[PDB]
């Protein structure tokens, strides 16, 4: 709790810039409220003869539905003159430059004798104001024609604060006196006096009327627009009162900014509608109250921090929306009452309005959780997140913010074709309650999407995509027949964060059935229709369901938003999201019996494995060695949940079909002190179990594979146990007497041989003694985190389609992806596969190496990395990276708890395969903000290659393998002789290892080591990829140690031996190789 | 151009070619050669020996050895190969590393001899060679591909046979 004020002070000094960007727009300001103070008054008229007066004028006049007639509006117009002074952001003194622009405040406000006491009618008081702002600004246009300001600004009609019942007039300029660089627009809009009328009819629930609904949003419109002063008022006052208010403001707006939450309004279809002076009056209210007893939650003496933590613990703690509110008055203390109404709600006795009402039940529902969120990750000592906290924008993408997100096509045709088209109602109540009819169907569509969902999602947004807040003079509103309507949008963003525990639960219950049936069970059995069913189980429990067919391509959720919204809002709508079934059969099916009516987070076939490895288990507990198992047990991809093609039984040519398992036994004194010997002493133990297995369980099948992996030890021989339910394990033997013997190798090492002989010792404890911790804490981190396991399927499937998974390990891979389970903040936890996967594609473009580590705390949410561990993994990635500074050989830094070295699962990678992953994620980020999510989008994101390689060998094994890897578009059995296996199985990915194992200093291979996940539906054809080493760029002379395949033609210079080399791997792999390119 | 058969000290170049491919439209490797002697046991009158094939084995460095015995009629007294660490395998001896016993450069191969006259033979022979092939590349004596790769190293999915490794066992134990 150091460097927070820093980055304030830092945060501010990129944020200022307030001489050189205001004053000559106060010298252009100053001439924009003269010209309007020359403007001249005007008499009375009626509006019968006004039409006439703006017949063919060019100006226009807006309105709202339905337009003006004057049979019931005989109504009269004054023009008077307002006294103007500055409001909001620009009078505080809290520009932001955007390259977007923000806006920029004034000044209208109205006499008292130019209209009557009762406003309370029919709108025609905004009628009067639009008529008001018409004349206005047709003298402002004439003022244009004659102040010679034609060429450069431009005026536009628009929608204040994306209301389509406050328009206001907006000037931005379009290519001394022509201006382009700071935020653009100016508006004009309106103010009605502060004492209007009588004490009873500002409640919101009152009504006066046509045909008693309640108007909310009428009676804190044109309060809103009668009241913009008295928050200046009270807002000076505060301002007076404390020091901290300009830098408490400027970080809770952007704050808000970078999580979109734009003062516009929540209504009509926009995440948004709360914004920065709804925050600092709140802020305000909370100084000078918030306690039931009167505590000042905020003292108003100290720093701009402190109070930033306290105002949104106050509206992340206490609930706004469902019960009750704090209100408050000005002219100044705050109490508790415990009214809900269904509306965030803050309440005042100075103006009697409801500010958040311009905000919805649904946006305020995610604000809060976000104001949660980001006290989970502010009150947390350990980190320092002011980068998650107040840099990036975690709106700008369309789908790292929400998990899932349909298109709601609604071709209704026009306004008189609603009638049989829309399928809700469309009558006097509902748009007296709901002022337009873009509002009113999104609130509709938000109310049975949470009906239709419940407890299934956490929470929803509604947004209509395409809306446009700005029309220009020769139309009277936006009339533009878009999508299929004449209404304000194209189509509809429904968009979803899902609670993930309950995806897929194929039930959604309903009330218990009674005789006499409740009202909520009549509501469901209306909701449902033909889909409701009356129900029992297997414990005699009556209910109301409906039940959904669950598969692999197609997730429930699109099915129950599919039938909720054909039944109740439309019946020709279109509803599809085609990038969720993309990715979701890019996941390899299993060949299992009804495997594609199975979901995506079912985990059974892993479940399977583990009961006949719990079988396997039980029989060679039972038996008897000399020395007897201390622990068995599993530590393989499909027993941390996280192979690609799931096992199915019997299925050779899966390079994941033999699970790696290990055992140890007693801690025996007798152990041979030499390592050969050891390995020759534990594969005799491995050959008595072996014998033994094979004598009394003739039912399993077993032979013998000598290990390669851990490198300068050729005796580690490993069996493989071949089980009647169809699998394969790679059994080895831990000793006590390992890495004691490999320590004192390190020691005893010749003195330039202590790297390799610590490369040997990486790869023994990332193989045998991390590898167990590591699958302890991902198998009960999964269960937790639910889309790990597929989103970690289809990343690996991304890694080798562009093959970068010979050279970055699994386990890597694994903690890559599980950074943004463990710590997904300034986001949320993935709900959804893609949320999932392209999380991880953002983070692994976004994050730099050098500057800083990964540390990441594999722990549930709600065993923690503490602030001396976290210290100290900083302390040896900060010795990594000053002994060596630009990442010549290690290059991913990640560590948790069961690591605090670091080093040891990103050993041996090479630096074009790390630069690789890095560009190749950043070309994905900068590709999906360059077109986003669309179906040949995904298809290019997992097209493999095609970028600067420089060889392609082209491979085909004799059969295909996918009907004996399981990947359907069959094997049951075990032949007679356990060498058939061989020729059934690939060879290419340990035979590009021996390539990579001998070139290792003059070029580095590939290949895509599963062939068929992505080679084809056939599932036959490989690619090896080479590429030269960047000191080979030349023609060297012969040395004895620079390791190379030569051509000389002169005496001096030699070159790549290249049309040999690749021949004789043409001839090591003739049968499986057919074809080469050079680039 | 070929006709340079003569490097800066002593190597020597002796290509041969590759067979046919299924996709490829004269595809040539090279060996470099030196020769060195010592008063030791092995590393005596030997020759360096740069840019050997994949898994270069005994018995067709034999069956070059021997052609060129039927060839030329050479006095020839080689039929073990040393210190061919092909892929990578033995740069370290962990065993005698960590052992009691077992104790007493990068892609070369250490080809010996036993007599002066088989090693001044084969020198000037190949030297002769070397020069014969750099001004007509056309019809030399080639390499006779019985695949020893296929057989000899296709081992790394063939499980490991029950009583060849007791017996292995049971003898290093005892």
């Amino acid at each position: 709790s150091n460097i927070f004020k820093l980055q304030i002070d830092e945060l501010l000094e990129q944020v200022k810039l307030k001489q050189k960007h205001v004053l000559k727009v106060e010298k252009f300001l100053h001439k924009l409220y003269d010209i309007l103070q020359e403007i001249p008054d005007w008499e009375e008229k009626s509006l019968a003869e006004v039409d006439s007066f703006f017949k063919n004028k060019i100006v226009s006049v807006p309105f709202v539905d339905p337009k003006p007639i004057p049979q019931n509006t005989n109504y009269k117009f004054n023009y008077k003159k307002p006294d103007i002074s500055l409001i909001g952001s620009f009078a505080l003194k809290a520009g932001i430059y955007q390259p977007n622009g923000s806006s920029i405040d004034t000044l209208l406000t109205m006499p008292k004798e130019l209209f009557e006491k009762k406003d309370f009618l029919n709108f025609r008081c905004l009628h009067k104001r639009s008529v008001y702002l018409a004349y206005l600004t047709h003298h402002l246009l004439i003022l244009l024609k004659k102040d010679k300001l034609d060429s450069f600004l431009q005026l536009e009609y628009s929608y204040f604060d994306n209301d389509p019942l406050l328009p206001i007039l907006r000037i931005s300029c379009s290519k001394d006196y022509n201006f382009y660089k700071t935020r653009f627009s100016i508006n004009l809009l309106i103010g009605f006096p502060y004492k209007v009328f009588e004490p009873k009819k500002l409640l919101p629930n009152r009504n006066c009327i046509r045909i008693l609904p309640a108007t909310p949003l009428y009676n804190f419109s044109v309060l809103s627009s009668s009241t913009h002063e008295n928050y200046l008022k009270y807002l000076y006052k505060t301002k007076k009162q404390t020091e901290s208010f300009v830098e408490a403001t400027v970080l809770g707006r952007l704050w808000l900014q970078q999580r979109g939450f734009s003062s516009n309004m929540s209504h009509s279809g926009s995440l948004g509608g709360f914004g920065t002076f709804e925050f600092t009056i709140l802020m305000a209210a909370l100084l000078n109250g918030g306690g039931i007893n009167s505590n000042k939650i905020l003292l108003h003496g100290f720093s701009s921090y402190q109070l930033f933590k306290g105002v949104i613990k106050y509206l992340a703690t206490m609930d706004l929306c469902h019960d009750g509110h704090l209100q408050f008055h000005s002219n100044p203390a705050s109490k508790y009452i415990d009214e809900g109404f269904q509306t965030p709600t803050l309440f005042d006795k100075s103006t009697k309005v409801n500010i958040l009402t311009k905000m919805t039940v649904s946006s305020y529902q995610i604000l809060k959780e976000y104001a949660g969120e980001t006290l989970r990750m502010l009150n947390n000592v350990v980190q320092d997140q002011f980068s998650n906290i107040f840099l990036t924008n975690i709106s700008r993408f369309d789908n790292l913010k929400y998990d899932l997100c349909y298109d709601v096509q609604l071709p209704l045709g026009k306004y008189n074709n609603l009638e049989t088209s829309l399928a809700a109602t469309f009558g006097s109540m509902e748009r007296v309650k709901f002022i337009t009819l873009e509002n009113f169907l999104a609130h509709k569509i938000t109310n049975v999407a949470r009906y239709a969902l419940g407890d299934r999602i956490k929470y929803i947004q509604i947004e209509m995509v395409g809306q446009k807040s700005d029309f220009p003079i020769t139309k009277r509103k936006v009339y533009s027949n878009t999508g299929g309507n004449h209404f304000n949008f194209d189509f509809v963003r429904v968009k979803l964060i899902v609670n993930p525990s309950e995806c897929d639960k194929l039930v959604t219950k309903g009330p218990a059935h009674s005789e006499t049936m409740s009202t909520e069970a009549a509501v469901f059995k209306n909701f449902w229709g033909i889909k409701s069913s009356l129900r029992r189980f297997k414990d005699g429990s009556i209910t109301h369901c409906c039940v959904w067919s669950t598969s692999s391509s197609e997730p429930i959720i699109s099915s129950i938003v599919n039938f909720a919204l054909q039944k109740h809002v439309s019946k020709k709508a279109q509803i599809s999201n085609e990038t969720i079934k993309k990715f979701h059969n890019f996941l390899p099916l299993p060949n299992l019996p009804s495997s594609a009516k199975t979901s995506v987070l079912n985990l059974s076939s892993f479940f399977n494995l583990k009961k006949s490895f719990d079988d396997l288990y039980k029989i060679i507990f039972q038996m008897k060695l000399p020395l007897s198992v201390k622990s068995i047990l599993p530590v393989g991809s499909a027993f941390r949940y996280t192979s690609l093609c799931q096992p199915v039984p019997f299925a050779y040519s899966d390079p994941d079909f033999f699970q790696d398992v290990i055992l140890e036994f007693e801690t025996s004194p007798k152990w041979p002190d030499e390592i050969t010997s050891l390995e020759k002493a534990k594969t005799a133990f491995l050959l008595k179990i072996q014998e033994e297995l094979s004598a009394n369980s003739s039912t399993y099948r077993s032979f013998f594979s000598r290990d390669e992996s851990i490198p300068y030890n050729l005796e580690i021989v490993t069996l493989n146990i071949l089980t009647p339910e169809g699998y394969g394990f790679k059994f080895r033997v831990l000793t006590e007497r390992d890495e004691i013997l490999y320590l004192r190798a390190i020691a005893n090492a010749r003195n330039e041989l202590k790297p390799e002989l610590e490369a040997t010792f990486l790869k023994f404890t990332a193989k045998y003694l991390a590898s167990v911790r590591h699958t302890r804490t991902l198998e009960n981190i999964s269960h937790s985190y639910q889309f790990y396991s597929p989103v970690v399927r289809l990343f690996k499937r991304w890694l080798d389609t562009h093959l970068l998974l010979g050279h970055i390990t699994d386990e890597l891979a694994e903690l890559i992806a599980i950074k943004p389970f463990v710590d997904p903040a300034p986001y949320f936890i993935p709900g959804s596969l893609e949320n999932g996967f392209l999380k991880v594609l953002k983070f692994i473009s976004q994050w730099n190496w050098k500057d800083d580590p990964l540390i990441l705390d594999l722990v549930k949410p709600e065993e923690r990395l503490t602030l001396a561990q976290y210290k100290g993994i900083q302390m040896n990635f900060t010795n990594l990276r000053n002994s060596d500074p630009n990442g010549t050989h290690l290059q991913f830094f990640v560590a948790s708890k069961n690591d605090p070295s670091g080093i040891l699962y990103s050993s041996g990678i090479p630096l074009p395969i790390a630069t690789r992953l890095t560009a190749l994620a950043k070309v994905a980020v900068n590709l999906l903000q360059t077109h986003g999510l669309n179906q040949q989008t995904i298809n290019l994101l997992f097209t493999p290659g095609l970028k600067d390689y420089d060889f392609v060998v082209d491979l085909r094994t004799p059969i295909g393998l996918k009907s004996s890897c399981g990947i359907l578009s069959a094997p049951s059995n075990f032949p007679e002789n356990l060498n058939d296996l061989s020729e059934k199985m690939d060879p290419t990915y340990q035979l590009v290892k021996y390539l990579n194992l001998k070139y290792k200093n003059s070029l580095i291979l590939s290949s895509r080591k599963y062939i068929g996940v992505n080679g084809g539906e056939k599932g036959d054809k490989n690619v090896i990829t080479g590429l030269i080493k960047p000191l080979f760029k030349g023609a060297h002379k012969f040395r004895v140690n620079l390791d190379c395949n030569v051509k000389p033609v002169d005496d001096e210079n030699v070159i790549l031996n290249k049309e040999a080399i690749f021949h004789e791997i043409a001839a090591f792999g003739n049968d499986m190789v057919i074809n080469f390119e050079t680039d | 151009i070929e006709d340079i058969s003569a490097m800066k000290n002593g190597f020597i170049v002796v290509p041969f070619k590759l067979p046919d491919h299924k996709a490829l439209p004269a595809s040539l490797h090279f060996m470099f050669a030196k020769r060195h002697q010592s008063s030791n046991s092995n590393e005596s009158d030997c020759l360096f020996l740069v840019n050997l094939p994949l898994l270069s084995n005994i018995e067709h460095m034999k069956k070059f050895v021997g052609q060129l015995c039927g060839k030329y009629d050479t006095v020839s007294h080689v039929e073990e190969l040393l210190y061919n660490d092909e892929f990578g395998l033995h740069e370290v001896d962990l065993s005698a590393l960590t052992s009691d016993l077992m104790s007493s450069p990068r892609n070369t191969a250490l080809l010996k001899f036993v007599d002066a006259a088989s090693i001044n033979n084969c020198w000037n022979a190949l030297k002769k060679y070397s020069n014969l092939h750099a001004k007509h590349p056309n019809e030399l004596f080639e390499w006779t591909y019985t695949t020893p790769s296929f057989t000899t190293f296709v081992n790394f999915y063939k499980p490991l046979d029950i009583d060849y490794l007791k017996e292995d066992i049971h003898t290093h134990m005892a």
